[PDB]
């Protein structure tokens, strides 16, 4: 299985560089070409440019060429795109994508960097469960800077009836919530936990929802 | 530099129907090799772009056959024969045959589906974020259609429009439906004075609204 594995999240001081990591794996690396694109959140997609991992050779569009900066490590399978002195126009996702041969230029696509570009400290959210023949139970995420927050219930096991609402900004920090909807005899009899990471804070906190008492 | 011009920007179908979404390439796009590298791209809400089409007209691995490309020259199309749920999402034109490669600016799918009123849902703060000092009061309104909805909060019965924070899902892939939730956020000194809390939701499904509430004691 094809894989790209790119960070989550990266938080960046204005005028700083960030070096963003594609790490290949599922196939030769050397094998194929490797494209990069920006998409402005909400908002089609831009292509950046494609290396070769056997040659390191290059070509970039002429939009990014002094913005960024494409190479492999070939040791280690992975392919880097470095963006200088950053600006909010550079806030944006990244994502890394693999080229199958004489064929498409994006056969895999890796989950996308959302690079923030803020003089804000990261602060983690603050994880509140939500409780009252179906039920629904949630999950109140508050409070977190950067975006995104990754949700999944049961550890992705509850996979349907689940509602993840896009997150809000008010007062600099981020929050949303998720609802999950199960039968009332698989809850409170066995357990439904919301599982939150965010990615920018390194954190993964698990919230049981109990029953109020 | 080619230029890759979609239309239309916005496309709403019913559950079933065919649909057809145009590509114009602003000149050739015919590779020093042959091959006309045409790919139409799909991306789900939340989720990276993934390969529907290659080469104008061929199904990657394991997409559906009610996909199908096709066009010459200029102008390529994408047809999707009898759509689903699971189609929602924005579509993608791209040429990679001429350095710089070139998307198009997309096309939203959009399912039309029989109208549905929410299903609210109350909850009174956590004990947790009480101890805290906060005290946020979080109403669902889940799958319901169309996307227009107006939720009203009252406190002991009187409306409350300061410090509430909405949020719309995107349309749902099993049902076509929306959702959203709304947040009332206060202080700990300012819920714990008052004592009902009410969540009303008004939608084209009914003259009267769908009203959930609870009372601070018990």
């Amino acid at each position: 299985q094809v894989q790209l594995e790119q960070p989550g999240a990266e938080l960046v001081k204005p005028g700083a560089s960030v070096k963003l990591s594609c790490k290949a794996s599922g196939y030769t690396f050397t094998s194929n070409w490797i494209n990069w694109v920006k998409q402005r959140p909400g908002q089609g997609l831009e292509w950046i440019g494609h290396i070769s991992p056997g040659s390191s050779s290059t070509n970039y569009n002429e939009k990014f060429k002094s913005k960024a900066t494409l190479t492999v490590d070939t040791s280690s399978s992975t392919a880097y795109m470095q963006l200088s002195s950053l600006t909010s126009d550079d806030s944006a996702v990244y994502y890394c994508g693999r080229e199958e041969t004489v064929r498409a230029s994006f056969g895999n696509w890796g989950q996308g960097t959302l690079v923030t570009v803020s003089a804000a400290k990261t602060t983690p959210p603050s994880v509140y469960p939500l409780a009252p023949s179906m039920v629904t139970l949630g999950c109140l995420v508050k409070g977190y800077f950067p975006e995104p927050v990754t949700v999944t219930w049961n550890s992705g096991s509850l996979s349907s009836g689940v509602h993840t609402f896009p997150a809000v900004l008010q007062s600099d920090l981020y929050t949303l919530s998720s609802s999950v909807t199960v039968p009332s005899s698989t809850w409170p009899s066995q357990t439904v936990t919301c599982n939150v990471a965010h990615p920018a804070s390194s954190t993964k906190v698990d919230k049981k929802i109990v029953p109020r008492d | 530099e080619l230029v890759m011009t979609q239309t239309p920007p916005s496309l709403p179908v019913s559950l079933g129907d065919q649909a057809s979404i145009s590509c114009r390439s602003s000149q050739s796009i015919v590779h020093s090799n042959g091959d006309t590298y045409l790919e139409w791209y799909l991306q789900k809400p939340g989720q990276s772009p993934k390969l529907l089409i290659y080469k104008v007209s061929n199904r990657f691995s394991g997409v559906p056959d009610r996909f199908s490309g096709s066009g010459s020259g200029t102008d390529f199309t994408l047809e999707i024969s009898r759509v689903e749920a699971e189609d929602l999402g924005v579509y993608y034109c791209f040429q990679g045959s001429h350095v710089p490669r070139t998307f198009g600016g997309g096309t939203k799918l959009e399912i039309k589906r029989a109208d549905a009123a929410p299903t609210v849902s109350i909850f009174p703060p956590s004990s947790e974020q009480l101890t805290s000092g906060g005290a946020s009061v979080v109403c669902f309104l889940n799958n319901f259609y169309p996307k227009d909805i107006n939720v009203k909060w009252k406190i002991d019965g009187s409306e409350r429009q300061n410090g509430v924070l909405n949020s719309w899902t995107d349309q749902d892939s099993k049902d076509s439906t929306y959702s959203m939730s709304s947040t009332l956020t206060l202080t700990k000194d300012e819920y714990e004075r008052h004592n009902s809390y009410t969540c009303e939701a008004t939608h084209k499904t009914s003259t009267s609204p769908i009203v959930k509430s609870f009372n601070r004691n018990e």
